[PDB]
């Protein structure tokens, strides 16, 4: 398969024509995305089969061909971006600050940008390049505009 | 069946366009994995 690094759209004919169901992040050999996007089912790559190797509903995040490697975290003052790969459109830069969500069991960074539903998966980057998250997991707010958690996983 | 496509390299772009705003929420995690927002 394509073992290469970099962002990758996640696609299925099952429904319509072929339509992206989200996106993922390869690196180190290991396929990244949130759990919502494939349900844990197996992924083609060419020829090459990508099985699942961990995953967790409550975190909302799977591995692919082994475990979870992504492991930089934003450092909660810098700006960021989502580099977003709406369906049928281009990888697209967007910079932006975090917000916050405020939760029980502490703080997680949060991200206020709109993209349709096949964007989720999309990796959220720091100035050096590394992945600090998955966009594609959130609430609405009063406005009716969309604000993702930053979803990240740990490694052993 | 699902598959994946190759969309881009993972590097900083310098003058990407910059938006959105950076609120501070209170939210709830269910075991669905499911966010909502805490009034
Ligand atoms: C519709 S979906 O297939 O993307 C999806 C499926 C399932 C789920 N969740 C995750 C937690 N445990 C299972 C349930 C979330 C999602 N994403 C979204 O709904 C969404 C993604 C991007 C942007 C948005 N903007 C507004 C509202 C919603 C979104």
């Amino acid at each position: 398969g394509e073992t290469t690094d970099g962002v990758y759209r996640v696609m299925t004919r099952r429904l319509l024509g072929s339509t992206q169901v989200g996106v993922g992040v390869m690196q180190e050999g290991v396929f990244h995305t949130m759990w919502h996007v494939t349900k844990g089912a197996a992924l083609r790559s060419g020829e090459g089969r990508l099985d699942p190797y961990w995953g967790d509903v409550k975190q909302d995040l799977v591995s692919y061909c082994g475990p979870w490697k992504l492991d930089a975290a934003w450092d909660g003052l810098s700006e960021v971006q989502l580099l977003a790969v709406p369906p049928g459109e281009r990888a697209k830069n967007i910079q932006t600050l975090p917000g916050i969500f405020k939760t029980k069991d502490g703080d997680i960074g949060a991200v206020a940008l709109d993209y349709p539903a096949g964007t989720s998966g999309s990796p959220i980057l720091d100035k050096c390049g590394r992945v600090i998250g998955l966009y594609g997991n959130g609430v609405v707010i009063k406005n009716g505009s969309y604000v993702s958690a930053i979803t990240q996983g740990k490694r052993e | 069946d699902m598959y994946i496509e190759r969309a881009g390299d993972i590097t900083w772009e310098k003058d990407a366009e910059v938006t959105g705003n950076s609120p501070r929420l209170d939210v709830a995690l269910d075991e669905s994995g499911d966010f909502s927002l805490v009034e």
